């Protein structure tokens, strides 16, 4: 029921955005790398991995990658909503940028919709594949 | 008549005894069923009584002090009187050197045997109110309590100081009126606060940059109110809010503790849901966890009662003995902690409201209920108010049962025997009410026994008064004794208060065979009857309803909690400790009344033979009035009986505080189910049947 | 130029009448023009001794000054998809590199040779070796986490002593000014804080009418009281931050609050941060005396008292050293009347790469100097560039050991510097020492290197490669000496020796490095010898014990003595010999001889004198350049051209007594010296006020107090100086 939102070029891995609030991140956002460097064009576009307590959720959309991280608990259905949400809007705004750019972050703007989006689902009030991913790696 | 002598007596002296003759000797005293004890209203309101304006006039005598009244015998000639209760002899006082026969001071008519004496010596303290304010609740139950409370604001004295104290997980004291900021003093709702600890943290008529005068901050205030917004906090799922009743209430008792002790003042609580953290818990944040029941309590299945109980206990006899009172409006779908919280209304003056939303027309009527002003504008309700009782020499106190605290005070008019809050003649009403009804219980250690009740309280006005009745009652006849005795006997009293006697045994832990015991004593005593056969009982007509309101009590919901909640449980007896005797019988039992084509409305037994398919009934439970139809019914003439339980209705609906739920329901409906379980061992038949049984037999 | 000898005891007037200019290392023609600019990087011996036994010969310090961060005029940035590191010792391609296989180069460093990739490509022609400065764009792998966005929070005192100063009015009129200037994009986040007995946080949101000021009171265990609007984006709530800022000033006119927490609000300022990291703008008026970190008061010296420094707790280390692990640096501005121990205060800038900022008795009304001077520094810090969650690392070639850092930073593993912010004003300082003989080399190289998070959110890596030579004859090593940057490195040195050791040892080891040096080049060839590179050695020592610093025998109180220490150890080469051994020019005649070059100014280059009163003259007006401040000091018999022409004044008598600024006459004379003075400013981004306060009777008369060379009840002479160090040289 926490957060953990990275967006990334599918092919090389290239992170285009980002998103973390602590107050460990070392570990998951490793995992979340290996994931990254091991999707290519075969990977499934929507899947669900176990990380024990934790759990990834990401879908893949024109070469670009949506992954979220949470506790296990958080409902499935509601990460793959907001990462539609991320999808359709990062799309319409850099869907056409996306292979040219080189830069790693190099759509750390993007920053602000992200956690005004995220809050929409870290708050009851607001209101596909599975495989542990020790495997994967 | 002995009836209009009942009558007239409550509507004078604001008073209903078990018995008005009282037994003459030691051997009849310690053989009474049903104790010597009283249904008091110290604030009954009256045909206009005279307020009087000069000093009472007390008797001088150090333990005596009794005020001058009827009873006491007077001199005009010498310009002396003797005290009734200590038969010393006083002289006037020099404001009384006027005095004759032909124009006699108020308090010595017999028609002021209760009377109001005004003192106006020091300058009056404002009133104080405190909004605690949740905002752990949803946006249309936050804005409808936003709106309430604006409402409120509007009605207050210009005088009286406010102070706002919002909470969710952390505790918010605002300072008003700060222009340009509006700051507040935020606080962790996870571990509590003394009221020396909170003086340091924070810092002509008096206030405080948190109680200010409304006529100078109201316009703030209102903004502020306007402008509140839930708990910021954000609430996962699966979760509940965090919520820190436990503390925001020990914060808003610290904070007039250390800055208005001893004074009027009224801590009004907001809660829309339990407390999910900090001492005063009711419930942990999962949701999967439900709130404790009847069930999960007796089976040690609420590891939070116990402990949470406790911590709102301290804190009502810090607010007690401080002076202040604590009301709770409570309005979730889910459970709230009344049973946990009960403590803070209870033992001060303070109101208990439920609800199941503050959006309801039930809600913000009834709490507009709160401010309901009387003939000059000033609210129905008084504060501090401190009532000592004088007895003759020959009555002793057992002790209080209602909305009071102890002060302890020692004295031969204190009994050994100790009843409810007792040991003392002198008890602590923080709040109270023209309804406020204590139960007093006396005991037995010519003619003429007498009580004096003086009740000093703080006025909405913020006048100093004190309310003084004094009652007397003859004894009983020597060579008449238990019959004179029984034909005194106040069956509705004594019933109202027996009730009052277990269920403050239940709510501090069998008692129904303790209420059965007395029942067929009282019958074997009082009754007529040859032994072994149970077809001769008879009682006279001054006993014949005092079994069927032991039936109706005995099965009501104030002694079988189970099919209840324990937020409803407590919220029933909260109310019934309070009213009075005319009130609590409709709770014990509630009325019922028959429209048809068939005559005008007439009042039916609480039987299910008066469920008819071609009549509609209105019942009057005190906490919910409900009209029903027949089956025949359920579909100008058949306006008028359609709408004329209506029209009974809402006259009723205004004057009751705890604006009473409606029900419209008919045969079949979901919603009969409140008249079928008031209706009906089993039944009184097989009821009256085991009870001649055993009252015929052995004693 | 000169290998001559010098008698000191002769010339007298050795400090030449033109600025001084770094040395040049006795490098070939092609080596050296691509060496890294001085200003950037030096070292104080700019031919390295090949052995340690030859370096404790010469009794002079070896190691490096760089000011890596300083504004540029032009910058290589290198986008390269591959950055070029030596497989060993990470060292970045420089120009000072060996190439030879045309596709293999050696390190110069650790001699290792790497292979050229097929995306270099003539390879030595890239930039990455056509440049010593140059910037590179850091891939994935040299970020912990996303960039992190630029953050400022502000944390004000407003007790009642800082709300007598006046100084709120000025620093929310700055941030009003300076607001759209403040680096960052639309990624910005900014907070305020205000704190006396008590900690008020203050929330922003667009749906409430006004901002909400949320105090908490359990000073023992704070807490951040709301979870959203506390922090909060600077471009969308650029209206909510401008009414805060015109309203907080007059939030507490009417204070009674006496007593400061200071511990527990930089406590609560920590929260609020710790997630994210940036600058966290503290502005302190008093001595912290409520709650955790509060600190003892101390009595002032006088001239009697001799010189028997320290932090008197390690809170303020503790938590510098917690903001460091977050990415949080704290800077310190201190605006107190009295002292406040700011030498266990400082702590918290040091060990966060922060920086201090001193206005001794500050005051709206009564100290216009500081109140000018605030505004114009606070104009610099506000929108100077600056670089977030910053590391640096100071590397050397091999057998050269650095074993001793100096500045404002955490030292992690040696050679590893924390930087939670970094800042184009400060300056570090290196010692190091010959580990293993250079008999190998005739070559050596430095690199320092600064992986930083731009205020646009990209990861950024600036690298300066300095090339220096080996030898092995004690005069080559005299003749390669940098004196300034010797007193540089001196300063920071005897900084250290005070809080290790005492301000007597402190000022002992700087006399020291003069007689031990000096003696030492007397035993390897009558008056006093020294060699023409260390002409003005004892000059700058002098300079130096007579600074605020290491001073003894004026009234100097300890917040002073402590900034000034503070200032040796964070400030760049030029600020420390400008403060020590201020530029003093006389002004009331100024002619042609100038730099007239620029297109339609003249600017006059008037000959810098030496710190004597001697050299002044009551019938003119002299100049002298400290740094940060220009002090005019006239003379009584001055001219009456000069008052009315560039005074504005019909007599000595009318000058006001405190004067902020010259006035713009339509004179030549105005113009003339308007036009020194303001490319005089144009030589530095810290804006110098200059106040001609300096009368013959306005008793700020501390012009006087930078006469270095003259002598005091209390002190040597210039003169007296070097008979000192003869007896001593001889013995
Ligand atoms: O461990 C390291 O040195 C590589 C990371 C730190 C650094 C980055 C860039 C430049 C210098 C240093
Ligand atoms: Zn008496
Ligand atoms: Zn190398």
């Amino acid at each position: 029921m926490v957060l953990l939102t990275m967006i990334a070029r599918v092919a090389d891995g290239l992170p285009l955005a980002a998103s973390m609030q602590e107050d460990d991140l070392q570990q998951y956002q490793s995992q979340a790398k290996q994931l990254f460097r091991k999707l290519n064009e075969q990977s499934p576009t929507r899947c669900t991995l176990e990380a024990g307590a934790m759990t990834f959720h990401y879908i893949i959309e024109q070469g670009v990658c949506y992954l979220v991280l949470c506790e296990a608990a958080f409902p499935k259905k509601l990460a793959f909503a907001y990462l539609e949400d991320l999808h359709s809007e990062f799309d319409e705004q850099h869907g056409k940028k996306v292979p040219t750019v080189s830069r790693p972050y190099s759509f750390i703007e993007f920053d602000t919709f992200i956690q005004k989006t995220k809050k929409l689902y870290i708050d009851s009030r607001a209101r596909i594949m599975v495989a542990n991913i020790e495997e994967v790696l | 008549t002995y009836l209009e002598f009942i009558q007239q007596n409550e509507e004078r002296d604001g008073v209903r005894f078990s018995w008005n003759v009282w037994p003459s000797s030691r051997l009849e005293a310690t053989r009474m069923v049903v104790p010597v004890a009283a249904l008091f209203t110290p604030l009954k309101e009256r045909p206009d009584l005279p307020p009087i304006q000069y000093e009472p006039v007390l008797c001088s005598r150090t333990t005596c002090r009794a005020v001058l009244n009827p009873l006491c015998q007077v001199d005009y000639r010498a310009k002396l009187w003797a005290c009734n209760f200590c038969y010393q002899r006083n002289q006037f006082p020099p404001s009384y050197a006027g005095i004759s026969e032909l124009n006699q001071p108020a308090e010595l008519l017999p028609q002021f045997s209760s009377i109001e004496y005004v003192v106006l010596r020091g300058p009056q303290m404002p009133l104080i109110f405190l909004y605690v304010v949740d905002t752990c609740m949803e946006d249309e139950d936050l804005q409808a309590l936003k709106e309430s409370m604006q409402m409120s604001l509007s009605l207050l004295p210009p005088t009286a100081l406010v102070g706002l104290i919002t909470f969710g997980r952390m505790v918010q004291v605002h300072e008003l009126g700060c222009e340009g900021i509006s700051k507040s003093y935020v606080f962790r709702g996870t571990k509590d606060l003394s009221a020396k600890q909170l003086q340091e943290m924070l810092g002509p008529p008096p206030s405080n940059r948190f109680l200010q005068p409304v006529q100078k901050i109201d316009m703030n205030l209102t903004d502020l109110l306007g402008e509140l917004q839930r708990d910021p906090w954000p609430v996962p799922q699966g979760k509940r809010p965090l919520r820190s009743s436990g503390v925001a209430l020990s914060i808003a008792v610290g904070l007039l503790e250390c800055t208005f002790p001893n004074t009027g003042a009224r801590i009004m609580m907001f809660i829309g849901g339990p407390a999910t953290q900090g001492p005063g818990m009711v419930v942990g944040d999962e949701l999967k966890t439900p709130i404790r029941s009847w069930h999960d309590i007796d089976k040690d299945n609420a590891k939070y009662v116990k402990k949470g109980t406790k911590h709102f206990e301290a804190l009502a006899n810090r607010a007690a003995t401080t002076g202040h009172v604590i009301d709770i409006y409570a309005c979730a779908l889910d459970q709230t902690g009344l049973l946990e919280m009960k403590c803070c209304p209870n033992l001060t003056g303070g109101y208990m409201v439920m609800g199941d939303s503050f959006n309801t027309s039930l809600f913000k009527q009834t709490f507009q209920r709160v401010f309901t002003k009387d003939m000059h504008g000033q609210f129905k309700m008084g504060f501090g108010g401190t009532l000592e009782i004088k007895t003759s020499r020959e009555i002793k106190i057992s002790g209080a049962i209602g909305p009071c605290v102890s002060l302890n005070s020692k004295g031969p008019c204190v009994s050994e025997n100790e009843i409810g809050t007792g040991g003392t003649c002198q008890w602590k009403i923080c709040g109270l009410s023209p309804t406020t009804t204590l139960a007093i219980y006396f005991e037995v250690v010519g003619g003429r026994g007498a009580i004096q009740f003086v009740t000093q309280y703080q006025h909405s006005s913020g006048q100093r008064r004190i309310r003084v009745t004094t009652i007397a009652r003859n004894w009983a006849d020597a060579q008449t004794q238990i019959q004179n005795i029984a034909a005194s006997f106040d069956q509705e009293a004594a019933a109202i208060l027996m009730a009052r006697l277990a269920i403050y045994r239940a709510e501090t832990e069998d008692v129904l065979r303790w209420l059965d015991r007395q029942l067929i004593r009282l019958c074997q005593k009082f009754g007529e009857y040859h032994k072994d056969d149970p077809s001769s009982f008879r009682f006279s007509e001054t006993f014949s309803l005092y079994p069927q309101f032991m039936f109706h009590l005995r099965r009501s919901s104030f002694l079988q909690v189970f099919n209840n909640s324990p937020d409803e449980s407590s919220y029933y007896r909260h109310h019934f400790m309070r009213q009075d005797l005319t009130q609590s019988l409709i709770m014990i039992q509630p009325i019922l009344y028959a429209y048809s084509f068939s005559g005008p409305p007439e009042p039916v037994l609480l039987d299910s033979s008066s469920i008819l398919a071609d009549r509609i009934l209105l019942m009057d439970t005190f906490f919910q009035i409900l009209i029903y139809h027949g089956e025949t019914i359920a579909q100008e003439n058949f306006r008028h009986l359609l709408q004329a339980p209506v029209d009974d209705a809402q006259e009723i609906l205004h004057s009751r505080f705890p604006m009473p739920r409606y029900i419209d329901t008919e045969h079949g409906g979901s919603q009969a189910r409140f008249l079928l379980s008031k209706v009906n061992d089993v039944s009184l038949q097989v009821f009256m049947d085991h009870l001649k049984k055993l009252a015929v037999s052995s004693a | 130029e000169g290998l001559r000898v010098v008698n000191l005891l002769q010339e007298r007037n050795m400090l030449p009448s033109t600025p001084l200019k770094p040395p040049v290392p006795n490098l070939h023609e092609d080596i050296q023009k691509l060496n890294c600019n001085p200003e950037l990087f030096r070292c104080t011996l700019t031919s390295i001794p090949q052995t340690q036994a030859l370096l404790n010969k010469a009794k002079l310090p070896l190691g490096l000054l760089l000011h890596p961060f300083k504004d540029l005029v032009q910058l290589p940035v290198v986008t390269s998809s591959t950055i070029v590191r030596c497989r060993s010792c990470r060292t970045y391609i420089n120009p000072f590199v060996s190439f030879l296989d045309q596709r293999r180069w050696k390190c110069n460093l650790c001699y290792r040779v790497n292979d050229v990739p097929e995306e270099f490509l003539e390879p030595h022609r890239r930039p990455e070796v056509q440049n010593a400065t140059i910037e590179f764009m850091a891939p994935s792998e040299y970020m912990l986490r996303p960039p992190q966005p630029p953050v400022y929070l502000f944390v004000f005192d407003v007790s009642h002593n800082a709300v007598e100063t006046g100084y709120l009015n000025s620093v929310c009129q700055s941030l009003l000014d300076n607001l759209d200037l403040l680096p960052g994009n639309t990624r910005t986040k900014i907070g305020f804080i205000t704190f006396d007995s008590t900690i008020h946080f203050y929330g922003l949101q667009e749906s409430l009418s006004q901002p909400q000021m949320l105090i908490v009171s359990d000073i023992e265990d704070v807490f951040i009281p709301m979870p959203e609007n506390l922090l909060v984006n600077l471009n969308e709530s650029k209206e909510l931050v401008q009414d805060l800022l015109k309203t907080l000033p007059q939030m507490f006119t009417k204070t009674l609050e006496t007593q400061s927490a200071l511990g527990p609000a930089l406590q609560a300022a920590f929260k609020l941060m710790s997630p994210t990291g940036g600058r966290m703008s503290v502005f302190q008026t008093q001595l912290p005396t409520l709650g955790v970190g509060a600190l003892k008061p101390r009595e002032e010296p006088n001239h009697r008292s001799s010189a028997k420094m320290t932090p008197s707790t390690d809170f303020y280390k503790k938590l510098a050293l917690d903001c460091s692990g977050q990415q949080v640096a704290v800077d310190l501005f201190l605006l107190s009347g009295q002292y406040s121990d700011l030498a266990s205060l400082g702590c918290i800038s040091r060990y966060s790469a922060g920086s201090v900022y001193y206005y001794p008795s500050y005051h709206h009304q009564h100290n216009p100097v500081q109140v000018q001077k605030l505004q114009k520094e606070l104009q610099r810090y506000l929108t100077r560039k600056i670089g977030f969650e910053a590391v640096m690392r100071i590397r050397c070639t091999k057998g050269l050991s650095i074993h001793t850092f100096h500045g404002n930073f955490f030292v992690r593993s040696t050679d590893l510097l924390s930087l939670p912010n970094v800042n184009p004003d400060a300056g570090y300082a290196v010692q190091m020492s010959v580990e293993e003989s250079l008999t190998d080399t005739q070559l050596v190289s430095f690199q320092s290197a600064l992986l930083y998070t731009s205020s646009k959110g990209e990861r950024r890596i600036r690298v300066h490669t300095l090339c220096l030579p080996v030898v092995s004859t004690l005069n080559d090593v005299f003749l390669g000496a940098d004196v300034q940057a010797i007193s540089g490195l001196l300063a920071n040195m005897a900084v250290d020796r005070s809080m290790t050791a005492s301000l007597s040892d402190a000022r002992d080891a700087l006399v020291n490095a003069v007689i031990d040096s000096l003696s030492a080049y007397r035993s390897s060839v009558p008056g006093l010898m020294v060699p023409f590179s260390l002409r003005l050695f004892p000059l700058f020592v002098l300079a130096l014990l007579k600074q605020k610093s290491f001073q003894t025998g004026t009234n100097a109180r300890l917040d002073e003595r402590i900034f000034a220490m503070c200032q040796v150890k964070n400030q760049p080469l030029v600020y420390l010999m400008l403060t020590t051994h201020p530029s003093l020019y006389r002004v009331d005649n100024l002619s042609d001889e100038g730099a007239l070059n620029i297109s339609d100014r003249t600017i006059p280059q008037p000959p810098i004198l030496q710190l004597s009163v001697e050299k002044l003259s009551r019938d003119g007006a002299f100049l002298m350049d400290a740094g940060s401040v220009l002090m005019l000091w006239v003379g009584k018999n001055c001219t009456q051209n000069f008052l009315s022409q560039v005074l504005g004044v019909q007599n000595y008598a009318s000058i006001p007594q405190p004067m902020t600024d010259l006035p713009e006459l339509d004179t030549p004379e105005s113009a003339r010296i308007i036009a020194f003075i303001s490319w005089l400013r144009e030589q530095r981004p810290f804006f110098p006020i200059l106040y001609v306060i300096a009368d013959e009777s306005p008793m700020k008369a501390n012009f006087l107090q930078n006469m270095i060379e003259d002598r005091t009840e209390s002190a040597l002479s210039y003169y007296e100086f070097l008979l000192h160090i003869q007896q001593q040289v001889n013995k």
